[PDB]
């Protein structure tokens, strides 16, 4: 008539802070690019969207 | 916080030649997050504190039947295939770097020698940092994100559960007057069961009798209500109280750090039409990697002796990584 | 010859635990042209010579900081992936038979206990003599031609290059006064070098003062002229000297020897049309070899438990070896 009671279950570790993986969701990519340009003998850089 | 915990006594499967015990250095719980492959080890002993609770580096508390005892730094070892190197002992916990193993076995010696060990089966083959199979650990080299266990004392982030203990069988407690049962609690809080009628239940701080009850059909066991114990599966919960709990910050908590590495010799490079021919010279296990464009179709392979290789370079262009060097690029001519 | 020469401190990239360290049993080369699998390994220290000169099997002289101390030789060890057989030592060298591996430590005990090892990255994994993989050495067996690195003290034929010293760095050589630089030799050969005008070379055997000059500008390493050492790619060379060589003679070289291998057990033959069957039945690892005419077709395998083979014997025969014994003719019936 003893009986024992296993119980158990699955939280985040400790390591959740520095060891972690992110699911994202990616949509419209937006495009940039910085353009050297050789205008009047010199070279000139336009960082634009 | 050692004031308040105890080391103790709990279920081990292998305490030598594969029987089971009541150890007082048994195996909690093994943690091998750290990518450097560096062992938390949670064991049933106190190490670097007395048993007065001061703390002493080269001393060691474990649970010596009844009460605890004292026990030298110097002769803990822990082993899987063949020894490993321990890098910090504070409290429950060990960090080692250990070699290639099937188990993982962590003891100690007493006072009047008689070694305690306990065995667990643990896979350890810790993974590769980088791209390249080395043993020792360089001074300079290419800086990689890995993770380790830090070797500072320090407990202020990572925690155990902690709850007041569960019990130490003891028949020495027990005793025939002059055909009954007389429990003598010389101090303590014993928790006793006899099959006879009245009382059979407690919890007591007191001496207790039990009238025309025989010595066999009883049952008695040290608590304790003083100390904290940490909330192990291997140890029974305290049936009178409930769901009680209690918390402690541990030592060593996993954090994200640097590790160094080396590199190989560039191979001898041979160009064809719309190939790349490379004889590789490794000296040691060193990762081969290469990718194209729209389908960079990534293929691996571990390099261990001389191997000659033989790669399609498409028009946009082919990305070789050879060991921890830096990645060649190759484009065709047009 | 050790009244000349003296024991060093050297880089090593592990240490223990993957720290790199100057070392006072760095590892300079690891010989393994011996066919036998003996390993013939270069340290910075010296062994079997007390710091007096004097010969003495029992001793151990290493560099401990500024200049040398004996050690017990029963407190060095050479391990691989797990201990070695230590078969020779003399000075420099150390002679081993390694298990199977892919690092090599070299290490002692100093006066005040502390463990200095060396761990360099090696691929160890000797071949096998003969045609059959055995763990332990016989009294009798076939004959057949090995190499190995000699047992004798004497050294008559081998040599290594030498030359005077370098700089062992130490910042306790200089202090400020008052607010001026101070270098005391203390009866050595010290080389300094300092971030200030005047005088700021040599290699002196007196004592030095740079009047208005900081201690953070300046550098002191032991100096010396009258020793000699090993001319190490893991020491400096002495910039005021050319290239200023010595020689001297070294202990255990390789020469050819013979190596006893043992055999195994004639297999129960049964022959048929035009074929052989063979049932092996091997105590160890046994290797097994056939060839037929003008095509002979080698094929080879290492047979580990009992197995049957059926080999097809052709009208021109067929030749088969078994581990060490003489190689079994045969020939179909017209």
């Amino acid at each position: 008539e003893n009986t024992q009671l296993s119980e158990a279950h699955v939280e985040k570790s400790e390591s959740c802070k520095t060891e972690f993986a992110s699911a994202y969701r990616a949509h419209t990519a937006s495009a940039s690019a910085k353009l050297r340009v050789l205008y009047q003998g010199n070279n000139i850089t336009v960082t634009a969207y | 916080v050692y004031k308040a915990t105890r080391p103790y006594l709990a279920h081990c499967p292998d305490c030598g030649e594969g029987h089971s015990c009541h150890s007082p250095v048994a195996l909690e719980r093994i943690r091998n997050e750290a990518t450097d492959g560096t062992l938390k080890i949670q064991v049933s002993l106190q190490i670097g504190i007395k048993t007065d609770d001061s703390h002493d580096w080269t001393k060691l508390r474990y649970m010596d039947n009844h009460m605890p005892a004292d026990a030298e730094r110097a002769g803990l070892f822990v082993r899987t295939s063949a020894p490993c190197t321990i890098t910090g002992t504070m409290g429950h916990f060990i960090l080692a770097r250990c070699p290639k193993g099937e188990t993982l076995t962590v003891g100690f010696t007493d006072s009047r020698k008689i070694s305690h060990s306990c065995t667990h089966p643990f896979h350890h083959d810790p993974p590769v940092i980088g791209r390249e199979k080395f043993h020792s650990r360089p001074q300079h080299g290419k800086e990689l994100p890995c993770s380790t266990y830090v070797q500072s004392t320090a407990a202020t982030t990572e925690e155990i559960e902690v709850h007041m203990p569960p019990d130490t069988p003891d028949r020495t407690l027990m005793s025939q007057q002059s055909g009954n049962v007389k429990i003598t609690v010389n101090g303590q809080t014993v928790r006793y069961k006899c099959n006879c009628g009245g009382s059979n239940e407690g919890l007591t701080t007191t001496d207790k009798v039990i009238n025309n009850c025989k010595v066999d059909q009883c049952h008695a066991a040290v608590t304790n209500h003083k100390k904290w114990q940490y909330n192990s599966p291997l140890v029974p919960r305290n049936a009178e109280l409930g769901d009680r709990k209690g918390k402690i910050h541990i030592p060593f908590p996993l954090a994200n750090v640097t590790c160094r590495v080396p590199k190989a010799r560039n191979p001898t490079v041979t160009y064809g039409k719309n190939q790349v021919i490379m004889l590789l010279y490794p000296d040691h296990p060193t990762l081969l990697s290469y990718r194209n464009g729209e389908e960079p179709n990534y293929q691996e392979e571990w390099v261990m002796h001389k191997k000659e290789v033989v790669l399609t370079v498409p028009t946009e262009g082919l990305e070789v990584t050879w060991g921890n060097n830096e990645p060649y690029k190759y484009w065709p001519q047009l």
